[PDB]
């Protein structure tokens, strides 16, 4: 995972 | 006066409503229902949600 994790939804 | 963003990372899309894209893609911002999740539209007219930390404010 090069990019960080996607942000929390809602 | 449309609002665009440039994709910094490749996003395959996790959900069915998500808009997948590739590093360098220009996306037009249509909605901002959340601080970190915006509704965008790609060059071909496909719409969907995108994670803000994966894109940068174009220009
Ligand atoms: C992925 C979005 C990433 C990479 C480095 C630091 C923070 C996030």
């Amino acid at each position: 995972e090069v990019p960080g994790p996607v942000p929390p939804r809602r | 006066s449309a609002e665009y963003v440039r994709a910094l990372f490749d996003f395959n899309g996790n959900d069915e409503e998500d808009l997948p894209f590739k590093k360098g893609d220009i996306l037009r911002i249509r909605d901002k229902p959340e601080e970190q999740w915006w509704n965008a539209e790609d060059s071909e007219g496909k719409r969907g949600m995108i994670p803000v930390p994966y894109v940068e404010k174009y220009h």
